[PDB]
């Protein structure tokens, strides 16, 4: 069972990677109010720019 | 854009910790294979050994030999370290968990790979030592040689996906992981990653006993540390690409509700950890090639196979109209 | 001569371009919405 | 891929077939076409043999010359046959076989 | 913009003007007969006259200020 | 007797033989199989 | 099929978005035309909102920015 | 689908044959079993055969080269002018190759890649002739140029050959960059690269007060690139050094074929596009500079190869006078001048390659050649009098035009320059006849007799040079056809 | 402003390519000029060309230049010359080229002067083009291999010539 | 003023290539690099114009000119290597034998 | 959209800052080998091959069989070059 000692630095690396993903995911969501959308194209950009007017001017 | 630095730091700092602990895990797994214990005195189970080595390294006096290339000598490790760090901006860890959702992210990764040679070349030349220069030239040649195969394998994956977006590449593996039909391509990709990171059995800079002085022989203190950290950060990245391209990234092994209970970042981490174990397992298993042997392998074995696999995959998909 | 441009050898684009006028990459954007 | 066989200069002979298929042009090969084919191939084999004597490779040089001649003679015969079917070359026999079948 | 292939995958901004000018020149034996269409095409290419007119407006605004 | 010459060529150089085979299937499928499928679809 | 679904969805709501944008541009162009008439008043020979194209076919006003859509 | 490619049958054949020869050469030159045989002559004979089969395919398929002209329109344009230009280019390449076997065997130049690069550059010039777009024009020009850079440095241990290749690469890449900058200006100003579109955009206006400076400078830079290619003064100084330093068969090849192909490009670009006066004044002033400078510099030379280089510079000046006038007779005379200069140069380089077996270098080496080989001294004297333009030799034809255009386009300073430079040229050409016939040197050089290929080529070209003015009808008719087919 | 920063970086880096004493430094400053060009291309929205300038110019061409220059060990004496005497000729040539070419577009492409009015409100948006937009990559790939495939193949012939000539000129087999 | 600024960026690179030719009469390697700077400037011209005109022909040609530039550099440096190998030096005084 | 490149730039600046902090804190307490030229040439050629494959791989679904065969012809030419290099011993480092 001594070989579990080796599994600790590997588990720490895996946790480091999980932090690198999740921490940046939750900060973007807090700043924008919704999760980051994969594949933001020209249409989505134009929809956001139009939605700004349709919301604020309402 | 004000919270962008928080995201960048939440990527960079844990990456530097993960690299510190990759060095430890490499020393532990090699030790256990060799019936030894490995670092277990400095901290409980040796878990403070990375901190001790880093602090020791920053407390070491810099040397800075009397060369006419004072600036380039210090800049080369910065260059390689920066290149190793900046590739992670486009790496997706889970659906939506990525700093930059580049539509050209595949070509961007290839470009960073291509830039990686300059740190080694410049370190070798600026050292004013013919041994360092010759070792550097050989390492640069090996890296560019295996970049050809890496790029042709990237083309195979791109043909299957039809998009350079890394998240799209992952999500195209929902039906089946690409490492199942393209298992030989995965094997050749893992070997080409070993040769691109200068890792065993291709680690020429480690073969000092073999009368081969590495490009970083003259470096001390933190410049030497930056070279080492860039190299190890590249190994985690190459394990992440093996995961993204062929093991379906953050996706679960089976599309079942029991497997979808654990999040995608855990799946991605576990696959990355499998590949990092194999990098260490290979170092622990085999001797190393000579320079001429691995150069012959690069040009005469991996270029032809990679090219043939591009032709075969594109032809099969065009024939039966299975293209994306 | 008087109006070389007038000759049929010199009007290749005017007869070839209509044949590719429906090819993706050079269509009027509204053509996809109605077709 | 959009295509258009239309030539700049119009065919001056009865157009038996505007865009004859590959196998149709090959099957249209006449006695003169085979004579052109054979002459080009034989000359090419001969040049390969004669130029191969000094380096000592007359046989391999013969095969190389014969391949060049085979490709060139087949291309020439195809050129003539397809031109006849398309009306660009005098095509009496093509028209005589067309008006009957 | 005479080829028709636009850089975003649609008909080029100035292709229709080019085609008008070309179709006019294909039968008009005098180039001066298609001068208006030609300068329409070149105006599409560079927006010279439009920008000159807007600069006139801006200059008049600066003068009246 | 070009039948064991191919055998020796495979024995000496298996990577070249495997590359030729893999790429050859990749070329053969669109050249031969694909027109067969297109014709079978026409009828 | 997934991409085709998303493109269908975009195609059906296209006309209302274009109509909204057309109303917006018409109102803005009216405002700019009043501004131009005001500023260019007392300048002889001016014609407000003159079409620089001889064909008279409508073109959107040029911006003078090379690639403004991508940023 | 397959029948569309009938328009590219000659090119397909020559490219595939070049690949076959490359493979054959590299496979059997490395063979230990055949003791690494020199394959330069073997591949040379096979490549000469390939060129002749390409010529057969092209000449016997005249109407088929225009098939699918709309499908192929955005790639190239094949017509009667291109048909005859390509036939002449293939003939030049075949003659030049036939003149190389003695050089391969006796100097033991064993590299077969020489033949492969010559064939690849022939492909490039074939594509140059049919080029109908600035992009295609530049690509074909670059392919041809890269092949020449490599063959100019073929004697890789010779100081001269390495020096020639280095100057060629630097001056050639510089000129190519200038020409590419001109293409970018034209594209930016007109939004068009196709020759038809450029024709429609630019006709009817020339300099109409509000002239596009972008178009004008695109034209100027493209013209500078073309003038470098034809070795017109002041863009000429690469030519004498590269001509001397390159291996003599390379010098023979560079003297003929690239000029045919670049003049085809110049015709189809300028004569066909429409900027007008400035373009022709460019070529007028460069023609004058070329005639004067070539005559003086040739008069100063003591080595045969340099004398021939400067003579070619002078003659391109004479030819470009025809392009300057901008009429049907101007184009016809340009084509006639190119044809006659090419045949004469082939004669001269056949003689030079024959004398290179005893290492001719200086004009004085030809002393007492009328005793040691009287019929060779007569053949060479005929070539020199033809170069000088003495009637009734073929060289008079081109000289006759120079004065015909000078008195046609109304230019008497051009006429005076022509009279003075013709006299100077006559002097430095008859100096060689004096050396071979009138001198009595103390030490003689005995020359080895030439091989059959060069003797046959020399006999034919010499009969043409002495007897063309007796039956010149076919060349006149065909060049008139080409001049007309430029527009219709 | 941003274009001014990139232009200034490229101008200094180019001066250092043409004025550095050491050719290794020259090759390194050339890499900086290519990086700056990549930035300009990113501004124009051409991300494929921006990446390819990195991959080909820096990843492959500059590497070849660096390998050759480094192994040549050029001595500064063989290539040194004082350049103060060329200031007048550089001045005349550069001034002619400046006055004539930095202002070649000005007559044809007249700049739109920025006014103290919001002209962004007159940007007309056409949503039809935005339903399925094309990347730079697929827009180029739609043309390279079909409508303009012959030029593609001629470029392959150019590359073949480079490979042949490299072998023939320099190979000395052991 | 966007188009003029991009254009002057490319134009400054072209002029820098010209000056680098003018300023390096003892340094033939820098001359080759100056030619590469001119070629880069031309490529930029084509890409900028392609954007400005909404036309793809400038991008097709930019890619092809890239291929040409790579081929030119490979051949150019090969000739430089054989010139140096023959002479032992790159000094311009050893490559001036052909003259007159 | 090019919006996604801005985080890469800020990332680069931060990576630079980290590099300098790590590197600075300690400052407080004649033999030409042609085989390298040859490997550079080979890499350049195949670099251009990967470059021309990127648009082809993303465009295969539109260019269909014509595009496939034009790319195959391209590969065939470059592979003939590769076979030439192989037979000439440019791929041998002993
Ligand atoms: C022999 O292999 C080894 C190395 O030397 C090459 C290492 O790099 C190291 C040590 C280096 C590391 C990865 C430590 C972790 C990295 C870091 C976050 C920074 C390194 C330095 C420190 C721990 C102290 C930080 C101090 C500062 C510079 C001030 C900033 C606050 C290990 C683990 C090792 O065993």
């Amino acid at each position: 069972l001594v070989w579990l000692e080796a599994m600790l630095p590997l588990g720490i690396i895996g946790g480091m990677l999980c932090i690198m993903g999740n921490s940046q995911y939750y900060i973007h969501k807090a700043y924008h109010g919704r999760p980051k959308h994969i594949g933001h194209d020209e249409w989505d950009v134009a929809m956001e720019r139009r939605d700004k007017k349709v919301v604020e001017k309402a | 854009y004000i919270a962008v630095p928080a995201e960048i730091l939440g990527i960079i700092l844990p990456l530097l910790l993960g690299v510190a602990f990759l060095v430890l895990a490499e020393r532990k797994v090699m030790a256990f294979v060799q019936r030894r214990k490995g670092p277990d005195v400095v901290g409980s189970f040796g878990l403070l050994q990375p901190l001790a080595d880093g602090l020791k390294l920053i407390l070491k006096e810099p040397i800075s030999p009397s060369s006419a290339n004072f600036f380039l000598f210090r800049m080369a490790p910065v260059a390689t370290f920066m290149l190793s760090l900046v590739a992670w901006a486009v790496v997706p860890f889970d659906y939506g968990m990525v700093l930059s959702d580049l539509n050209i992210g595949l070509l961007y990764l290839f470009a960073i790979s291509s830039l990686g040679v300059y740190g080694i070349i410049i370190a070798g030349r600026s050292s004013n030592s013919k041994y360092a220069f010759l070792g550097a030239l050989r390492s640069a040649a090996q890296m560019v040689s295996y970049e050809v195969s890496i790029g042709l394998i990237l083309i195979t994956v791109l043909i299957c996906v039809g998009s350079c977006n890394l998240s799209e590449i992952v999500m195209a593996q929902k039906q089946i992981w690409f490492g199942i039909p393209l298992f030989p391509v995965l094997v050749m990709f893992f070997i080409s990653c070993l040769a691109e990171t200068n890792r065993a059995p291709f680690d020429l800079p480690e073969a000092e006993a073999e009368l081969v002085a590495g490009y970083n022989v003259e470096y001390s203190s933190m410049g030497f540390a930056l070279f080492f950290l860039g190299e190890y950060a590249n190994m985690i990245l190459m394990s992440g690409l093996c995961t993204l391209f062929f093991l379906g990234g953050w996706l679960p092994i089976l599309d079942l509700p029991i497997f979808k209970k654990i999040p995608g970042s855990i799946w991605f981490s576990i696959k990355v950890l499998f590949f990092l174990f194999l990098y260490i397992w290979v170092r622990a298993a085999f001797p190393r090639y000579r320079y001429d042997q691995l150069m012959g392998l690069g040009w005469k074995v991996f270029l032809p196979l990679s090219l043939a696999w591009v032709v075969s995959v594109s032809g099969l998909l065009v024939t039966f109209q299975w293209l994306p | 001569p008087y109006g070389f441009w007038t000759f049929e050898r010199h009007n290749a684009q005017l007869r070839w371009d209509p044949q590719i006028s429906q090819v993706a990459g050079r269509r009027d954007p509204y053509d996809d919405l109605l077709e | 891929m959009n295509t258009d066989i239309t030539a700049l200069e119009k065919a001056q002979y009865p157009v038996v077939d505007r865009n004859p298929a590959f196998t149709k042009v090959v099957g249209n090969f006449s006695t003169l076409d085979y004579l052109r084919f054979s002459t080009i191939t034989g000359i090419s084999v001969t040049v390969g043999y004669l130029s191969g004597i000094k380096p000592g490779i007359k046989g391999p040089s013969m095969v190389t010359g014969g391949l060049i001649g085979l490709m060139g003679g087949f291309m020439y015969a195809y050129q003539n046959s397809a031109g006849r079917l398309m009306g660009f070359f005098p095509n009496d026999g093509e028209v005589a076989s067309y008006q009957k079948r | 913009m005479a080829s028709g292939w636009g850089i975003t995958g649609n008909k080029g901004r100035c292709y229709d003007f080019w085609m008008d000018f070309s179709e006019c020149m294909s039968h008009c034996r005098e180039p001066k007969d298609c001068t208006l269409l030609r300068e329409d095409y070149l105006e599409c290419l560079h927006h010279s006259k439009e920008f000159q007119r807007r600069n006139r407006i801006y200059k008049e605004e600066q003068r009246k200020l | 007797p070009v039948m064991e010459k191919l055998r020796m060529f495979v024995a000496q150089e298996p990577v070249v033989a495997a590359s030729c085979l893999i790429g050859g299937v990749g070329l053969f499928l669109p050249a031969v199989v694909r027109p067969i499928l297109d014709s079978l679809e026409a009828s | 099929a997934l991409k085709e679904e998303k493109y269908a969805a975009r195609r059906t709501i296209l006309p209302i978005l274009q109509a909204e944008e057309d109303e917006r541009f018409v109102s803005e162009w009216k405002k700019y035309l009043e501004y131009e008439a005001d500023v260019m008043k007392d300048v002889p020979g001016w014609k407000v909102g003159e079409n620089v194209y001889n064909s008279g076919r409508w073109m959107p006003p040029a911006t003078g920015e090379l690639r403004p859509d991508v940023w | 689908m397959f029948n569309l490619f009938l328009a590219v049958f000659p090119e397909i054949f020559i490219i595939n044959a070049t690949f076959i020869l490359l493979i054959h050469g590299v496979v059997f030159s490395t063979s230990k079993k055949y003791d690494y045989p020199p394959l330069a002559s073997n591949v040379g004979w096979l490549g000469l055969l390939s060129v002749l089969i390409t010529l057969l395919l092209l000449a016997a398929g005249a109407p088929l080269l225009t098939i699918a002209h709309l499908f192929w329109n955005n790639l190239f344009r094949r017509d009667n002018f291109t048909y005859f230009c390509q036939i002449f280019l293939l003939l030049s390449t075949a003659g030049t190759i036939s003149m190389c076997f003695d050089f391969f065997d006796q100097e033991r130049f064993d590299a077969f890649e020489f033949i492969v690069l010559i064939l690849l550059s022939t492909c490039g010039m074939l594509f140059m002739i049919s080029a109908y777009d600035l992009i295609a024009m530049y690509l074909a020009i670059e392919l041809q140029s890269l092949c020449f850079y490599v063959i100019a440095a073929s004697k890789r241990k010779s100081e001269f050959s390495t020096e020639a290749g280095l100057k060629y690469l630097i001056l050639g890449a510089f000129s190519s960059g200038i020409l590419l900058f001109g293409c970018s200006m034209i594209y930016g100003s007109t939004g068009a690269t196709h020759f038809d579109q450029l024709a429609k955009i630019l006709t009817g206006y020339e300099i109409t007060g509000a002239r596009s400076s972008g178009i004008f400078m695109g034209i100027l830079f493209i013209a500078v690139g073309f003038l470098f290619k034809i070795t017109a003064v002041p863009f000429h100084m690469w030519a004498p050094d590269i001509y001397e330093g390159s291996p003599t068969p390379v010098t023979a090849f560079l003297s003929i074929a690239p000029k045919i192909s670049i003049f085809a490009n110049i015709l189809r670009v300028f004569i066909y596009g429409s900027y007008g006066a400035t373009l022709q004044q460019i070529f007028f002033f460069c023609s004058i500079a070329s005639m004067i400078l070539g005559a003086l510099a040739a008069m100063a030379q003591t080595k045969v190869k340099r004398l021939l280089a400067y003579s070619s510079i002078g003659h391109v000046g004479y030819i470009c006078i025809g392009f300057s006038c901008g009429t049907i007779e101007g184009i016809q005379s340009l084509l006639i001048g190119i044809f006659i200069y090419a045949l004469m140069t082939m004669d001269a380089f056949a003689i030079v390659l024959a004398l290179r077996q005893t290492r001719v270098k200086y004009i004085a080496d030809l002393g007492a050649l009328a005793k040691t080989n009287p019929i060779l001294a007569i053949t060479f004297s005929i070539t020199m009098f033809s170069y000088a333009g003495i009637p009734p030799l073929a060289g008079f034809c081109s000289k006759f035009y120079l004065f015909f255009a000078a008195l046609g386009c109304g230019a008497y300073f051009l006429a005076l320059v022509g009279v003075v430079t013709s006299v100077i040229g006559c002097f430095y050409y008859i100096r060689l006849v004096k050396r071979m016939f009138f001198d009595t040197p103390r030490t003689w050089i005995l020359y080895e007799p030439m091989d059959r290929n060069k003797s046959l080529l020399l006999a034919m070209t010499s009969f043409f040079i002495t007897l063309f003015l007796l039956y010149p009808s076919p060349l006149f008719s065909v060049t008139h056809q080409m001049a007309l087919s430029l527009y219709l | 402003m941003i274009l001014s920063v990139l232009s200034s970086l490229a101008l200094v880096s180019g001066l250092m390519v043409v004025r550095a004493k050491n050719p290794v430094h020259s090759v390194l400053f050339f890499i900086l000029v290519f990086c700056d060009t990549s930035g300009l291309l990113l501004l124009l929205g051409l991300d494929f060309f921006a990446m390819i300038f990195l991959v080909v110019y820096i990843g492959a061409i500059a590497v070849l230049f660096l390998f050759v220059v480094m192994m040549f060990h050029i001595q500064i004496a063989e290539i040194h010359e004082e350049v103060l005497r060329y200031l007048p000729v550089s001045g005349i040539i550069g001034l002619i080229f400046w006055w004539e070419m930095f202002f070649i577009l000005d007559n044809e492409s007249i700049p739109l002067l920025p006014t103290q009015r919001n002209t962004t409100s007159l940007r007309y948006t056409v949503y039809a083009g935005k339903v399925r937009s094309w990347t730079n990559l697929e827009t180029l790939g739609n043309l390279l291999y079909t409508y303009y495939f012959v030029w593609f193949l001629v470029s392959s012939l150019i590359l073949l010539v480079a490979m042949i000539g490299a072998i023939v000129l320099t190979m000395h087999r052991t | 003023m966007d188009l003029i600024k991009y254009f002057t960026f490319s134009m400054i690179i072209f002029i820098l290539g010209i000056w680098g030719i003018l300023l390096n009469r003892r340094n033939i390697l820098i001359m080759l690099m100056s030619i590469e700077l001119m070629l880069l400037a031309v490529n930029l011209n084509f890409l900028v114009f392609s954007v400005s005109l909404d036309d793809m022909m400038g991008q097709v040609f930019a890619l092809l000119v890239l291929t040409v530039a790579a081929a030119e550099s490979a051949i150019g440096l090969a000739i430089f290597v054989i010139t140096f190998r023959v002479r032992g030096t790159i000094a311009v005084e050893f490559i001036n034998s052909i003259q007159g | 959209m090019m919006l996604e490149f801005a985080p890469i730039f800020i990332y680069l600046v931060i990576s630079l800052l980290v590099s300098l902090i790590l590197l600075g804190v300690p400052f407080l307490f004649s033999r030409f080998d042609i085989r390298f030229y040859l490997v550079s040439i080979l890499f350049l050629i195949f670099d251009l091959e990967v470059t021309f494959f990127f648009p082809w791989a993303v465009s295969l679904n539109k260019i269909d069989l014509f595009g496939f065969w034009s790319m195959m012809a391209f590969l065939f030419i470059l592979t003939i070059g590769f076979l030439y290099e192989w037979k000439r011993g440019a791929l041998d480092w002993e």
